[PDB]
């Protein structure tokens, strides 16, 4: 079989709000093996153990943010300025295991096939915004040059209980939605 | 631990509302691990990748006009082009060493459910479901067995998802109302397992 590793960079920045974003990340196939965080110059692995096997000195990931910068203000002037139409995320959610009521389980949003990479999700319960125990992901490079975020909601299914998560891209006036419900049948 | 080396940002981009960005992604293709690598070095301005490395090719391709000026230029440094071709040994060869154990070699076993879901027309169940879960690396096979023999016609699966953990989960479902003295087996096949695991169903 065929794999690929991928060292990920993107820097990035919007004037009509001014705002500027930067990663840097090592990809494994699909899934990411870690991310600089770049205002803490800490290596971040996606899963702990990964860090016992490897390491990563997180200087390279600031050495080569001080180039993109650079880049990226060369080619917006060698552009003339030019500008990309945005791609408005699709949205997945699932749990992460089948439910059994009272047992632990987690809810998986992702926000998938979107540019530019800035979005922001937001779990409710009911109505009500939840925040505990959420992580979420840096954005993964997907074909064609778009990306992917996950969001994970921990939750104890329960009866009566409706989740929603909502992902709100850089462009647009309005939120993409999703709902989901446990589905328990009657004996 | 062991440390994992990144590409360098050797070349520089030459000057020659709104949003603005720009990608690299310097990708460590490997065909029969180490046998065959490959390395190619993506530079992108907003959705467009202008040009890139080709460690097969050895030089810089303009991939757009933009991407021209830049590639002429790169190409022009010999050491550069060296020193890309040499990261295919200091990158590619070296990161897969290290890191092969742990991700080339993952294996994380499915966990198999069974559950019947209700109609939600008929007081009845209408469906089998087989939640295949937890699973690296994500190619798997499932399939649906009644009284010995494998259905197609009446399964409906949904894509393999990527549960963004490393992990992976896929749900086939069985279009069937289940009948009492009949055999309802769900049957997965991955890497991760020496015999396959059969699931079956029974009622209450
Ligand atoms: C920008 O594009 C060319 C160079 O890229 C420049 O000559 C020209 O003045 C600008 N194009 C417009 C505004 O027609």
């Amino acid at each position: 079989r065929r794999h690929v590793l991928l060292q990920a960079e993107f820097y990035q920045r919007s004037e009509g709000p001014d705002k500027a974003w930067a990663q840097f990340g090592f990809h494994f196939d699909a899934d990411e093996l870690f991310h600089v965080e770049l205002d803490a110059a800490q290596t971040v692995w996606r899963l702990p153990e990964f860090g016992r096997f490897a390491s990563f000195e997180a200087q390279g990931a600031l050495q080569n943010m001080a180039v993109g910068k650079q880049n990226l203000e060369v080619m917006i002037s060698n552009s003339n300025r030019s500008q990309q139409d945005f791609v408005t995320p699709e949205l997945a959610l699932f749990p992460a295991e089948a439910v059994s009521l009272e047992e632990p389980n987690v809810l998986i949003c992702y926000a998938d096939k979107f540019w530019p990479p800035v979005a922001t999700m937001e779990w409710r319960r009911n109505g009500a915004v939840v925040s505990e125990g959420v992580y979420d992901s840096v954005y993964y490079g997907r074909p064609d040059l778009l990306f992917r975020k996950f969001s994970y909601l921990p939750f104890v299914p329960q009866r009566g209980d409706v989740y929603s998560c909502a992902v709100r891209h850089w462009g647009a006036e309005g939120p993409v939605q999703r709902m989901w419900e446990p589905e328990v049948p009657e004996p | 631990p062991a440390v994992v080396h990144s590409v360098r940002a050797l070349m520089l981009a030459e000057r020659q509302g709104g949003s603005f960005f720009y990608g690299k992604i310097g990708e460590c293709h490997y065909l029969n691990g180490t046998e065959r690598v490959r390395f190619l070095d993506r530079q992108i301005y907003n959705r467009q990748q202008f040009a890139h490395f080709d460690s097969d090719v050895g030089k810089f391709v303009a991939d757009t006009p933009l991407g021209e000026p830049q590639a002429e230029y790169w190409n022009s440094n010999a050491e550069l082009l060296e020193n890309l071709m040499n990261e295919v040994d200091r990158v590619c060869r070296h990161n897969y060493g290290i890191l092969e154990s742990f991700t080339v070699q993952r294996s994380v076993e499915p966990k198999v459910r069974v559950s019947a879901l209700q109609s939600g027309s008929l007081p009845e169940t209408d469906r089998l479901a087989c939640y295949v879960t937890g699973f690296y690396p994500p190619e798997i096979e499932v399939k649906w067995f009644l009284n010995g023999r494998e259905e197609t016609e009446r399964v409906v699966s949904t894509d393999v998802m990527q549960n963004g953990d490393w992990t992976y989960q896929v749900l086939v479902v069985l279009e069937t109302v289940p009948r009492r003295g009949d055999s309802y087996v769900c049957r997965v096949e991955h890497a991760s397992l020496r015999q396959p695991i059969s699931q079956a169903w029974e009622p209450p």
